[PDB]
Order: C-alpha cells, then sequence, then structure tokens
C-alpha cells in the first residue's frame, strides 16, 4: 500500500497564536482513533476549513498505490492510476525530524514527526509505534479529505 | 606605508622590507582570514 | 629534499604559473598537453596546470636567502 | 588626601560583562560579580596601583604611554591591542584579529611605542626610498 | 584542555574564530551519507580517538621534529585541535551525532 | 605614619623575594608567602625609632645553579643615594665577594651616584630600584604576559631553527620595566609567552636592546 500513517482527525483550533498568514492557517487538530496529536499549515484559501471540520489524513511514501517510487518529480502527464484521486488536498513534502521522548537507555513512546511540505509545517505526535513508518529525509505525501 | 612591505614569508614567518620577525606565525596561527569561521568552544562554558 | 615551505602551490605562483605559460604558449613554445578546440593561450596553461605539465619550476626564495626549487608538477595544485 | 594628576574619580557597578568580574565557582560554571570600579580622570598608574585594597592585576590605564612606562612593551602590546579592539568594537563592527595583531606588532617590534607617523615609521631602519614615498621627501633624501 | 581554555578566555566567552567549521562539516556528513540518529552507529568509539590523534598530526603549520618546532606546532594549534578533540569525542560522536 | 609605612617595608620585600625567585635565585617558600604580621612580628617594631631599619632589611641570596653566586639587595635610609653610599655598598661587596646587587632607593638617586652604577658595571653589576616600582610586581598584572630569560644555548637553538640573526628579533630595551625586573642586559633574548585568542599560545621572543 505504501501507507506511512492514517487517521481521522478533528480541527480543533485554527490559529491560536494568530493569523500569521494570509492564504496559510495552522491547523491544530487531534485523532480519536489513535490519539496522534497534529498541527499542519494549511492552504487555506484553496482548501478552506473550519474548526470542528473532520477530515482524513493519510501519510504515504506514494501515490501509486502500487509500491511504485515516485522519484519526486512533477509527471502531470502520466495515467497511472493515483491515491490522489481519492483525496481533496494533497501535498508533498519532506520530513526533516522526528522526536521522540527516548532516553540514554529506555527507548522512544510519544514520536513527534516534522514534515515541510515546500514551507508548509506538519507535526504527527502520537505513540511511537503509530510513527514507525517516518524516517528522516524521506518523502512522504500528505492527503487529506473532509469528512462530513 | 607604515605595514605595506610587511609579508608572509616562505617559511611562514611575516617580516618586513628589512627582513625582521614581526610575527613567526600570521595571526599567531598561521592561517588567513577569509577560510577561518565563527565557532563556539563547547567545553569552556558547561559546569564541572 | 630538505624542503620546509608548503608542499601546496600559493596562489601568487598560480597566478604566475599560469600568466607565464600561457605567454609561452601565446608565442609559439610547444604545448606539452593534448588540445581540442582550444586556441587560447591561457586557457591551454590551464589544462597543462590541471594536467601537471606545465615545464615551469617555482623557486621559493627564504628569508635567509636561500632558495627550493619545486616543479609544478611536484606542488599540489588547489583545484 | 589623594593622589596628584587625577582630578575626579567615579565610582559604579558595572553592568556590562566586560568590566564586570567573572569567575569560575565549585562547580566550575562562569559566574559574574557585581563589583565596584572607580574610573578616574586622570592617569596615576603607578601610584594607583600600589595602594592598598586597589587590585594590582586588573587595574589598568587608557593611556597606553602610561602602560608602556610602568608595565613594559609587551603590557602596551596587549593593551593596544585591547584599546584598538574597542573603537573598532565599539559599534559592534568586527576585525579579524589577525589585521589588529599585525598592526600592534608592527608598532611595537622595536621594542618602543613606534607611532604611525613619520615620528615613528620614517625613524625605523628603512631604505630612504621608502622614507622619502611617505613624507618628508626631501629632507629624507637629504639626510640620506 | 578544559583547564586551559579558562586561561585562554576567562572571561568565559566561548565564541571563538577556527579555520574549520566542525559542526557544519559533521551536519554535511550527516546528510552525505543519510546519518540515522535512531539508529545504533557501526562506529567505534576507540577509531573516533585514533582518527582524531592521526589527524592533529597532519594539521601542521610549523614543520619540524625539533623540540622548538613541536612546540610552535602546538602552540599554533592549540586552540583548534582542543576544539577539534572537544566536537570529535568519542561520547560525543555515539551519543548525537 | 608608621603602620602605613611598614607596610611598604614588607610589601617590598615581598615583590623582591618575587623578584629573586623569578630570577632563579634560592629564596624560601615561607619567605615569598610572608605575612604582613609575620614580617612584623620577625622585625617586631615599627620603622621610625624600632627595630625595622632598612640595613637591618639587606637581603642575601645566592642563585639555584651557582651556590657561590650570590645577590645583595640593599634598603639605603637616606632619601638620596650618594657616592658614599654606593662605595659603602661597593665595598661590603668586596669582602663577601657578591658581583650582583640592587639598591631599592626611596626617591631617587643623586645623578653622580646614578653614573658610578655604569661605571662599576662591569666589575660590579648595581641595578637601580625606585620604592615605588617595588610596591607592585608587574609581572602579576594582566597585561604583562610571561617572560622567561633564555640560556645562550636556547638563543642559538632559537636562531638556528628560524635561521635568524639576532637584529632579526623584535626588541625590548633594557630598561624595560620587565627586563629591569629580570635583570636581562643586553644582547640577552626574552622568551615571551602569550595567550592566543586565535592559536590558542603563542610564544614571542625579544632581544635585548
Amino acid at each position: 500500500a505504501g501507507i506511512l500513517f492514517e487517521d481521522i482527525f478533528d480541527v480543533k483550533d485554527i490559529d491560536p497564536e494568530g493569523k500569521k498568514f494570509d492564504r496559510v492557517s495552522r491547523l491544530h487538530c487531534e485523532s480519536e482513533s489513535f490519539k496522534m496529536d497534529l498541527i499542519l499549515d494549511v492552504n487555506i484559501q484553496i482548501y478552506p476549513v473550519d474548526l470542528g471540520d473532520k477530515f482524513r489524513l493519510v501519510i504515504a511514501s506514494t501515490l501509486y498505490e502500487d509500491g511504485t517510487l515516485d522519484d519526486g518529480e512533477y509527471n502531470p502527464t502520466d495515467d497511472r492510476p493515483s491515491r490522489a484521486d481519492q483525496f481533496e488536498y494533497v501535498m508533498y513534502g519532506k520530513v526533516y525530524r522526528i522526536e521522540g521522548d527516548e532516553t540514554s537507555t529506555e527507548a522512544a513512546t510519544r514520536l513527534s514527526a516534522y514534515v515541510s511540505y515546500g514551507g508548509l509545517l506538519m507535526r504527527l505526535q502520537g505513540d511511537a509505534n503509530n510513527l514507525h513508518g517516518f524516517e528522516v529525509d524521506s518523502r512522504v505525501y500528505l492527503l487529506m479529505k473532509k469528512l462530513a | 606605508k607604515s605595514m605595506e612591505s610587511v609579508m608572509v614569508k616562505y617559511d611562514a614567518t611575516v617580516r618586513n622590507s628589512i627582513n625582521q620577525v614581526v610575527q613567526l606565525r600570521y595571526g599567531e596561527d598561521g592561517l588567513a582570514g577569509e577560510s577561518v569561521e565563527f565557532q563556539n568552544l563547547a567545553t569552556l562554558k558547561p559546569s564541572n | 629534499q630538505k624542503r620546509i615551505t608548503t608542499p601546496y602551490m600559493t596562489k601568487y605562483e598560480r597566478a604566475r604559473v599560469l600568466g607565464t605559460r600561457a605567454l609561452q604558449i601565446a608565442m609559439c613554445a610547444p604545448v606539452m598537453v593534448e588540445l581540442e578546440g582550444e586556441t587560447d593561450p591561457l586557457l591551454i596553461a590551464m589544462k597543462e596546470l590541471k594536467a601537471r605539465k606545465i615545464p615551469i619550476i617555482i623557486r621559493r626564495y627564504l628569508p635567509d636567502g636561500s632558495y627550493e626549487d619545486w616543479g609544478v608538477d611536484e606542488l599540489i595544485i588547489s583545484d | 588626601q589623594g593622589i596628584e594628576q587625577i582630578s575626579k574619580v567615579y565610582m559604579h557597578l558595572p553592568q556590562t560583562d566586560n568590566k564586570k568580574k567573572i569567575i569560575i565557582t565549585e562547580d566550575g560554571e562562569f559566574k559574574a560579580l557585581q563589583e565596584w570600579i572607580l574610573e578616574t580622570d586622570g592617569v596615576s598608574l603607578m601610584r594607583v596601583l600600589s595602594e592598598k585594597d586597589v587590585d594590582p592585576v586588573r587595574t589598568t590605564s587608557n593611556d597606553i604611554v602610561e602602560i608602556f612606562t610602568v608595565l613594559g612593551i609587551e603590557a602596551v602590546r596587549k593593551a593596544l591591542e585591547r584599546e584598538l579592539y574597542h573603537v573598532i568594537s565599539f559599534d559592534g563592527s568586527y576585525v579579524n584579529y589577525r589585521h589588529l595583531a599585525l598592526l600592534c606588532d608592527t608598532m611595537t617590534c622595536r621594542g618602543h611605542l613606534m607611532a604611525i607617523t613619520r615620528h615613528g615609521v620614517n625613524r625605523q631602519d628603512t631604505g630612504p626610498l621608502m622614507k622619502c614615498s611617505f613624507e618628508e621627501t626631501v629632507d629624507v633624501l637629504m639626510e640620506a | 584542555d578544559r583547564e586551559v581554555l579558562r586561561v585562554i578566555f576567562p572571561t568565559g566567552d566561548s565564541k571563538v574564530v577556527l579555520p574549520c567549521n566542525l559542526l557544519r562539516m559533521i551536519w554535511n556528513a550527516q546528510k552525505i551519507f543519510h546519518i540515522n540518529p535512531r539508529l545504533p552507529s557501526d562506529l567505534h568509539p576507540i577509531k573516533v580517538v585514533e582518527g582524531v590523534k592521526e589527524l592533529s598530526k597532519k594539521l601542521v603549520i610549523v614543520n619540524g621534529d625539533d623540540p622548538l618546532s613541536r612546540q610552535a606546532q602546538e602552540n599554533a594549534t592549540l586552540l583548534f585541535n582542543i576544539h577539534l578533540r572537544s566536537t570529535l569525542c568519542s561520547r560525543r560522536m555515539a551519543e548525537e551525532f | 605614619d608608621d603602620e602605613e609605612e611598614t607596610y611598604r617595608l614588607w610589601k617590598i620585600r615581598k615583590t623582591i623575594m618575587q623578584l629573586c625567585h623569578d630570577r632563579g635565585y634560592l629564596v624560601t617558600q615561607d619567605e615569598l608567602d610572608q605575612t604582613l604580621e609575620e614580617f612584623k612580628a620577625q622585625f617586631g617594631d615599627k620603622p621610625s625609632e624600632g627595630r625595622p631599619r632598612r640595613t637591618d632589611l639587606t637581603v642575601l641570596v645566592a642563585h639555584n645553579d651557582d651556590p657561590t653566586d650570590q645577590m645583595f639587595v640593599f634598603f639605603p635610609e637616606e632619601p638620596k643615594v650618594g657616592i658614599k653610599t654606593i662605595k659603602v655598598y661597593c665595598q661590603r661587596m668586596q669582602e663577601e665577594n657578591i658581583t650582583r646587587a640592587l639598591i631599592v632607593v626611596q626617591q631617587g638617586m643623586t645623578p653622580s651616584a646614578k653614573q658610578s652604577l655604569v661605571d662599576m658595571a662591569p666589575k660590579y653589576i648595581l641595578e637601580q630600584f625606585l620604592q615605588q616600582e617595588l610596591l607592585i610586581n608587574i609581572t602579576e598584572h594582566e597585561l604583562v604576559p610571561e617572560h622567561v630569560v633564555m640560556t645562550k644555548e636556547e638563543v642559538t637553538e632559537l636562531l638556528a631553527r628560524y635561521k635568524l640573526r639576532e637584529n632579526q628579533l623584535p626588541r625590548i630595551q633594557a630598561g624595560d620595566p620587565v627586563a629591569r625586573y629580570f635583570g636581562i642586559k643586553r644582547g640577552q633574548v626574552v622568551k615571551i609567552i602569550r595567550p592566543s585568542e586565535t592559536a590558542g599560545r603563542y610564544i614571542t621572543y625579544r632581544l635585548v636592546q
């Protein structure tokens, strides 16, 4: 499947500190299944998001849903079936930091994964087992679908 | 005019036209000013 | 043997070796390197420097009055 | 009372760390102590250093000539570096130390304070042609 | 080296000017070789100790084996070698880098 | 005042002990770290019309390498040292056969006496020191780096390593306060060790001239 993480999030705050940028809002969302905390920068102009909105978030290493690596270049002419067809908001980014509660001896129980989608930042907190597919410097796809 | 002749010689010392030693090594470390960078000594500040 | 000066070619030696060799090439001196569609004497000297084929010896005068003769091939080029 | 040539003495607590007293504690940390420092309007370095309750290790004069005649050529070499560093870095400007160190070395290489004027640059045993190009073109060449 | 530094910088200002940016060089190495900070390292701690010792000998400012040249070489690179040792130490090469 | 004046005598003596120790002369540890009370107890009174006399404060020390070699430190009582006073010390040095001596003058030396020291310089080395100068150890100042007098063997090694001539080194005046502190004559080389913010440590050499 090539899916690193999938869950349903509910928007709690849209911009707690304030509207830092006009076309981008910082969503503060929490999941109910895995109880993962999500901070996400979204292009609010093209994909408006409101408080209490529920959406399905999928973090995948590829869009082709066949295991084939995208190679990270723009290929609009590709007709291969894409997992992006099922989602409304698709972002391509790079994970640049993986933090955790690890100590010198004990491992990490909570992991934070930071992804930059061309400058739009996402932090995904929660149990380490839920973020084992995240490896720093790896390219990931963010796929969002608002749920009614 | 007071330093136009001071130069780094091939023995790596700094001397004037008179060939008198101004510095045994340029800058006391023998390095040029373009390459060095600001850096932090990590062992100075921290406590025992 | 018994050389105390740096094994690297200085920026000032590179500037004069290339300039001096370019003039020699410009004056119909034999080119030690194989050139393909190169006609600028200064670019040819760069190829020879990279190939370590410049037939020039740098004589570095020490402050005490002595000198060390280095072949351009012996010295380490910055590139 | 007091010492001659010292007209006014200012006492104040140095807020900046440069004039503060930085020590190493038992734990090995760097602790800055808020201690009084006196700044005078005149220079009597030799007299003031000998005074009781005056620190003879850090007490310093901004007068380069006073440092030379009291502490020596190497002390004035360091003092000259600090004073020159003060004017350069006063506005936050930065110059690599090697350039500052080189100027100070040339001004103290001969064992005495050499000014960067004609009285110090033409007195050094350089060739007359170098001297004539700087200043006193004819007087330098007439003497040669 | 810590005590030597305390004498050189009694004010405790650790900001210095040195030739090579070791922290950025380490950062370059992490990216070039795709170092994974989470996984255990295969770099033996002794290789770090021996490797730095060999490196220090290669960084020569005052060549010569006589005691006068050796002392000047030690003095010329004293600050960098202290910075090099406290950055490429075995503890830190295995703990954070 | 006498409490203030006795403080000067103790402080001046302490600098002399450090000066003698720094010159290689055998000065015992307790002499260097001698408290004012210990000095006051040792002499047991105050200067003015009391036990501690500048004549009784004279110090004799012997070089560590050569026990026969020795040095006097004389504290003349008169404010201005005259020719007769120097001859008294000069005659005394003959009895003990001591070549080098130090005269800690109160205010200054009469010009004839100053010339007298130079006249007898070859046979006997007499060094004038002002009382104000000795009240502090300039070598302990932060601006003053570590000065080390180089042996002739070391100086030969130094010039050979750098292929240098004596006149090519940086100079230090013979009248330099640190040069006077170490009693270095013309032609000697001082090894100055400095902390360097770039290199960490820097050694420079100054010829006395």
